[PDB]
RNA sequence: AUUAAUAAAUAAAUAUUUAUUUUUCUUUGUAAAUAUUAUGAACAAUUUAAUUAACUAAAAUGUUUGAAUAUUUAUUUUUAUAUU
């Protein structure tokens, strides 16, 4: 859910070093504002489990970031990444992204 | 002379190991998901492993190897049923072929639903989750 | 398969380096045989006659020119670097031990008889 | 023969898709009504 | 019926199938 | 949600539970089909919704039995009851059906070759009423523990219903820490019996 | 077995030549390397295997005047 | 404990019957697994094609232990792929060359390079060698159509 | 007696119907009737146009032209014999009406 | 067991017939076809060597064969050959006197037997208006 | 499917199920011959009792 | 209706008494015997004649310590395709080889590994042109057909795989 | 390197190797006609079919009757033995279409 | 298949001859002309839902433990391969 954002941009700079941030948005509302580093996917794909092979393989040293506008959509996307074994999801909205500088 | 082929590029993989080391074994269990049963392969489960189709007479050497050949090296004719298998195995090829143009077709239009399953499977299995949204 | 009074190499399913040849004699027919089918119902009776027809054929040769690798133990999966032609690769041991009291025990000759070595 | 085959083809699906119908007394399938999904008391594990 | 022939079929023996021997020029 | 598939319902605000598909919880603001919805009205059992019963609804208690329980419909009070009407649609739904089941028993026989499990109990459950569960949920009877049901005709089962005390099904059920499956193994079609 | 409605049909008896039992393994059966078949004679030793590069195997063994 | 032995007098099949019968529930769930997986999957052009299979638990339960028949087929999909980027398999992509195509085909590379259905025209094919190991097509006239 | 076929593999001993992908006879009958049913529907999607004259059927177009002989011989419009063989009203505004 | 737990890959092995059965010069970007059709078309059997003819084997299609009589295209070519009245035959669409019965239910059957299923030829072979007015006495 | 010495003659009814599964508790065989012929009784299943 | 008389009465001579004396009798018998021989052939001949091959494929197994069971299941595993027929002839006539093929059953000798796939060489993947000469693929299956040419036997073609390469070069001319 | 596939990502299709291993014959007209939309109509043949959802509703329909093998379009392409960069979609455009 | 009897698209089954290349992943026997057409069920229950086979070989189908023994409660022993 949401957390603060220096917290957020300093993990992201200084933790990853490479694209962990999954965005389940409509097509449209991804071109409005989007994010030239994170995977865009679909929550249907990453329930399914045609996202598997992209994921990280070492699921517990792998932390993802879901980037959506609803939190019941971000839930799901958690939900799914959970069920096909990555516990470790945060879920962020592009104004705490811009406001870290993520973007 | 004699010919012994189990590819058609006549490669095989290597029979033999290094000398000393423990060589590789097949898996004798059948290739059941479940734990249990634990069954040991039947003959006709191992024909098809080693590459004939269940039976001697089918797929194999024992049936893509002239059964003859003239002493100074001449082959054999091409028989009506020589012809047909070849046909046969051609077909296989092209439905292979055709099934994944038609995958690779569909996913191009955009026809390949996100779900998993039909209507008809999600409704009856549980085992598919909830897509709502 | 080939093989000898003194060796036998099998194929798995097939050999290689294995010379048989032969002379086509005749091709002809076999005796034939006669399949009657009828139904007691229906008057309708077929009268099939099948000659199997048939290639004989006369062997003439069998050479066979092998190429081995190595030794290769039978009771350890492993091929031996070194040939030893005066030690059997896989000896064998009696089976009688005394603790199976209701064993069927054969005469003693039989039960332990030593073998000898086939290369020397 | 197209309008047969499709007859046909409908009737199929018709007869082999909907293979149980719900009990009328929970849901009267003429009288349209129709149950949701209750998913209060399920797991999350693949099991 | 109708064929499919998902299975192997043998081919049916028909006259066009005759042999034919090349016609070779004189030895005159 | 399209204008002809609400000018054929109507909203409604219910009074009080209705497990019927068509139901709700009570203070629930439903669009039901006017038939339905004119039953519940003239029974009592829903209103016609106005202001100042979504602020604050009056709703039938049972241990006066008597429209005089007021209550304010708040976000945390229709979680609470939804929740509640949830469980209770999944134990009505349970014990007003019968669980058809579709096996191959050769020849005429007693018994069914392959012993029905929890898991085809849960997806038969799934398949008719529309209910997800986790099979562990599902206890066979001390006849059926070891190897399955295992018989044709009439047999049953126990469905565990967890949460019962924490949403105060006591009284509102024969048995809240309990559900009985009742089920009925028949010979069917190839098509239909599978296994 | 039958059930009641089927109709009893008594069948001519399979009076043909029927293998012998084996004694039967529950860890050699299901080990992978290890063979079902457990074979070891007087005259075991003496058929030597070795290795071809077409992958069969060549048996040394004694003539039939040697056993 | 009556009704158990009432239950177990009453088998309608015997043992291997029952396990034959419990071998088929056990093929329908498995063909069951399978419908149940996904139409496609979202593939990286750089990492194996192995990566990221719903196979891996029978994968590592047998052919770990044991050799399977598509042992070759595994060893291709666990080394990398030869396409490493879209640059690459557009540059292979316009090398690649068609023969049968119906249409036209560019000549600028050489003006004496002539194609064999210009040489010899469409109704004439060379003469191959009919054996058993090598069979030629028949009969290009019921090719075409 | 029953049409016996050649065999191509013990399967076909065992089959029994000649066409196993075929429906019953009376799977085939529901089928033809609701196709022609359908057939039907789709023929009279549009109203029934009235066809002139000479497209009648031969049982009526005779008739016709005999009832309206006279008014062929001397033209003037208004004319109508009002005859009962022709086709019968269909009882809603169509686009041919 | 008859139920085999195996993959159908393993069911279809695709070893000894790859891709470039059809497609030779496919590992050579060349994408040319070679797909033998159909099992129609097969020209038959031809020699690899002069040296090794096929043996004139005779089959029961090309040598249980009868004499060729002229037919009526060979005589009108060659007028030559219509030497006898058995060369005059009839046009070729006579096949002949009929054979067998045509019975109702059966079609053609062989006068061989086969008499048992068939009341209705035999019944055919020993050989509405009361509703509609008369529109006139003489119709 | 064979002699008494190898298939008792309860067992010939082994097709069907029920108590005919279960090895009869009375046989009246090697005594005597009773004159309505029964040779085999099976354990009352209640005020009910089987014989062949 | 037809029947074989003709084809019959010429062997109504292998009947006895009334049959071979009255040409009725003897069509039919010959007929009814002719049938049931047909059906015999076709529904058991071929599986007493198996039977019979498998009990004595048994027999030989057990003297050798094995049993059919146990070496059809190892035939099967270890790749060596004798039919029954070829198992029964060999134990009949060749004890020393069908002892040989008991021993390769019984010993943890690794069966042959299974067929492999058709690999595609680097040389597809490698561009021609670059930016007279031959593709590398094709060099390279050219090289693999030579091999298995000079491979498949003792041919006096020569084994120096890169001078049969080279042969073209023979016939060509330089200008 | 515990990230997600750093590159472009393409989709991949599967195609089911559908085998037949009951007498179609045996059961009702529906389903021996949804296996001959399979192109299956005896025991022991093997056909193979994309997966699409009319292909999967066949194969849900007949699955008491079918074993089903899966092989995505990478392992096919293996199977078969073609460059990588060469697409099934060529293949077929190549292929004769009055083949069978 | 089956409607006697005023303006209603069409009886079906079998046989004979004959007709139509309509697109969709696969698959699919539709139509016309003509000949013939008593091989015959009474109840109950439920329901707008439940005798065929070309030859050779191959070939995967198939008597105790909610009791017993004992004494005045204690004892007892509760997977494969392979064959049409």
């Amino acid at each position: 859910h949401m957390v603060h954002d220096s917290h957020k941009l300093r993990e992201k700079l200084s933790s990853r070093k490479g694209i962990f941030v999954i965005d389940v948005r409509d097509p449209g509302e991804r071109k409005l504002n989007p994010v030239p580093r994170s995977v865009a996917l679909h929550h249907h794909d990453l329930l399914s489990g045609a996202s598997c092979p992209i994921l990280p393989q070492q699921k517990s040293a792998a932390e993802l970031f879901v980037l959506a506008s609803n939190e019941s959509r971000g839930l799901n996307s958690a939900a799914a990444l959970r069920r096909w074994g990555y516990d470790s999801v945060v879920q962020v909205d592009y104004n705490t992204l811009v406001e870290a500088g993520y973007v | 002379y004699s010919e012994a082929r189990s590819n058609y590029d006549g490669t095989s993989l290597p029979a033999w190991p290094a000398p000393g080391k423990k060589p590789t074994y097949p898996a004798a269990l059948s290739e059941l998901r479940l734990p249990q049963p634990r069954m040991r392969k039947t003959r006709t489960e191992w024909m098809y492993y080693h590459g004939h189709g269940g039976c001697p007479g089918k797929y194999g050497p024992s049936r893509e190897i002239a059964d003859f050949e003239y002493a100074d090296g001449t082959p054999a004719s091409i028989s009506g049923r020589r012809f047909a298998f070849k046909h046969h195995q051609d077909h296989l090829l092209v439905q292979l072929i055709r099934a994944a143009a038609t995958v690779e077709r569909y996913d191009a239009s955009g026809l390949l639903p996100r779900i998993p399953g039909t209507a008809e499977q999600r409704n009856w299995d549980p085992a598919i989750p909830l897509f709502l949204d | 398969m080939v093989g000898g009074p003194r060796f036998t190499a099998i194929g798995r399913p097939l050999l290689e380096g294995v010379r048989v040849t032969a002379q086509v004699e005749e091709q002809k027919r076999m005796r034939n045989v006669v399949s009657l089918f009828a139904t007691p119902g229906r008057r309708h009776v077929r009268w099939v006659d099948a000659p199997h027809a048939a290639t004989i054929i006369r062997i003439c040769e069998i050479f066979y020119s092998p190429n081995v690798v190595g030794e290769l133990d039978k009771y350890k999966g492993e091929l031996l670097e070194t040939f030893t032609p005066g030690q059997h690769t896989n000896p064998v041991y009696p089976v009688d031990d005394g603790y199976d009291v209701f064993r069927k025990k054969d005469k003693e000759a039989m039960e332990n008889a030593t073998t000898f070595l086939d290369l020397l | 023969a197209a309008a047969a085959a499709a007859a046909a083809a409908a009737a199929a699906a018709a007869a082999a898709a909907a293979a149980a119908a719900a009990a009328a007394a929970a849901a009267a399938a003429a009288a349209a009504a129709a149950a949701a999904a209750a998913a209060a008391a399920a797991a999350a594990a693949a099991a | 019926v109708t064929r499919l022939y998902t299975s192997y079929y043998t081919g049916v023996l028909y006259p066009n199938q005759l042999v034919q021997p090349k016609q070779r020029l004189p030895a005159d | 949600m399209a204008p002809e598939l609400q000018l054929e319902y109507m909203p409604v605000l219910f009074t009080r539970t209705i497990l019927g598909p068509q139901g709700g919880f009570a203070g629930e603001e439903r669009l039901v089909k006017l038939e339905v919805a004119r039953k519940y009205m003239e029974a009592g059992h829903a209103v016609t919704p106005t202001e100042e019963l979504r602020r604050g609804l009056w709703c039938y208690n049972p241990d006066t039995d008597k429209y005089d329980c007021f209550i304010e419909r708040n976000e945390e009070f229709l979680d609470f009851a939804a929740r509640k009407r949830q469980w209770l649609d999944v134990y009505w739904r349970v014990n007003t059906g019968y669980l058809l089941f579709g096996r191959q028993s050769w020849g005429q026989g007693f018994l069914i070759n392959c012993p029905l499990r929890k898991r085809d109990v849960a997806q038969k459950l799934w398949e008719q009423y529309k209910v997800r569960i986790d099979p562990r949920l599902i206890e066979f009877r001390e006849k059926d523990r070891r190897t399955g049901i295992q018989e044709l005709g009439h047999n049953w089962c126990w469905l565990y219903l967890p949460g019962a005390e924490e949403l105060g099904i006591n009284r509102e059920v024969y048995d809240n820490k309990r559900v009985k499956v009742r089920i009925h193994v028949r010979k069917m079609n190839s098509m239909f019996a599978l296994y | 077995f039958g059930g009641f409605g089927m109709s009893v049909y008594t069948p001519k008896k399979d009076r043909r030549f029927r293998v012998q039992p084996l004694p039967s393994l529950h860890a050699n059966s299901l080990a992978d390397d290890t063979p079902l078949v457990t074979t070891t004679r007087t005259l075991s030793p003496n058929f030597r295997a070795f290795a071809l590069q077409d992958g069969g195997v060549f048996f040394t063994h004694p003539s039939h005047e040697q056993v | 404990r009556y009704r158990t032995a009432w239950r177990e007098l009453l088998h309608p099949l015997p043992v291997r019957a029952r396990k034959m019968e419990w071998l088929k529930r056990d093929a329908v769930e498995e063909n069951e697994e399978i419908l149940r997986r996904p139409y496609y999957t979202i593939k990286s052009y750089a990492l194996p094609p192995a990566v990221g299979r719903q196979e891996s638990i029978h994968n590592s339960n047998n052919i770990r232990g044991g050799m399977h028949s598509s042992h070759s087929l595994d060893l291709i999909m666990r080394q990398p792929r030869r396409v490493k980027t879209p640059e690459q398999l557009r540059a292979l992509r316009d090398r690649l060359r068609f023969i049968g195509v119906t249409g036209p085909m560019p000549q600028a590379t050489s003006v004496s390079t002539k194609s064999y259905t210009d040489t010899y025209g469409s109704r004439l094919r060379p003469r191959y060698p009919e054996s058993w190991d090598t069979v030629p097509p028949h009969q290009p006239s019921r090719e075409l159509l | 007696l029953v049409k016996r076929h050649k065999i191509t593999n013990n399967q076909m001993l065992l089959m029994r119907r000649r066409e196993p992908y075929k429906p019953t006879m009376k799977d085939r009958q529901e089928i033809a009737d609701r196709a022609k049913l359908e057939e039907f529907e789709r023929k009279n999607a549009d109203g029934l146009m009235f066809v002139p004259e000479k497209a009648l059927p031969p049982w009526q177009k005779s008739l016709a032209h005999n009832a309206k002989a006279l008014g062929s011989r001397i033209n003037f419009r208004g004319f109508r014999v009002r005859v009962a063989d022709g086709q019968d009203e269909p009882g809603f505004p169509t686009p041919f009406r | 067991r008859y139920r085999l737990f195996h993959p159908r890959r393993e069911a279809i092995p695709m070893h000894m017939c790859p891709a470039k059965t059809i497609f030779p010069l496919i590992n050579s970007n060349n994408l040319l076809v070679k797909t033998r059709n159909s099992w129609e078309d097969f020209t038959g059997r031809k020699e690899f060597d002069e040296d090794h003819p096929l043996p004139v084997v005779g089959s029961r299609l090309n040598g249980r064969t009868t004499q060729h009589k002229w037919n009526h295209w060979d005589q009108y070519l060659n007028p030559q050959i219509t030497q006898s009245i058995k060369d005059l035959t009839p046009t070729p669409e006579y096949v002949g006197m009929r054979c067998g019965h045509n019975m109702i239910k059966m079609g053609w059957m062989k006068i061989g037997g086969s008499w048992k299923y068939s009341r209705g030829y035999n019944d055919r072979r020993r050989v509405r208006f009361m509703l509609a007015p008369r529109v006139s006495a003489g119709g | 499917t064979g002699s008494p010495t190898h298939q008792r003659e309860y067992e010939r009814f082994h097709h069907l199920p029920g108590d005919v599964r279960t090895r009869p508790q009375f046989d009246f065989t090697f005594g005597e011959t009773r004159a309505d012929r029964v040779m085999f009784a099976w354990r009352k299943r209640g005020d009910l009792q089987l014989y062949q | 209706h037809y029947r074989a008389k003709l084809e019959l009465d010429r062997i109504r001579s292998m009947l006895r008494g009334r049959a071979r004396l009255e040409r009725k009798v003897g069509l039919k018998r010959l007929f009814f015997l002719m049938r049931t021989q047909t059906r015999y052939r076709v529904e058991q001949q071929a599986h007493w004649e198996r039977a019979i091959v498998r009990k004595n494929v048994d027999s030989a197994a057990r003297e050798h310590g094995t049993g059919w069971q146990h070496l059809r299941n190892e035939l099967g595993r270890q790749n060596v395709m004798l039919l029954p027929r070829s198992q029964q002839l060999l134990a009949q006539y060749e004890p020393l080889a069908f002892r040989a093929v008991v021993e390769l059953c019984a010993s943890r000798i690794p069966p042959p590994p299974p067929p492999v796939v058709a690999s595609v060489p680097e040389e597809s993947y490698t561009l021609w042109p670059p930016a007279s000469l031959s593709h590398p693929a094709a060099r390279v299956e050219l090289r693999c057909g030579v091999e298995r040419v000079l491979r498949r036997g003792p041919s006096g073609l020569g084994n120096n795989v890169n001078e049969l390469i080279d042969a073209w070069k023979e016939f060509d001319v330089s200008p | 390197a515990a990230a997600i596939a750093p590159g472009p990502y393409r989709r991949v299709g599967n195609i089911f190797i559908v085998h037949c291993d009951d007498h179609p014959f045996k059961h009702s007209w529906e389903v021996n006609r949804m296996l001959r939309e399979l192109r299956l109509e005896f025991k022991g043949q093997t056909t193979i079919v994309p997966d699409i959802p009319q292909v999967r509703k066949r194969i849900w329909r007949v699955r008491h009757i079918v074993k089903v093998d899966v092989l995505d379009l990478d392992e096919a392409k293996a199977l078969i033995g073609v460059p990588e960069h060469i697409s099934f979609t060529d293949l077929a455009s190549q292929l004769p279409p009055s083949f069978g």
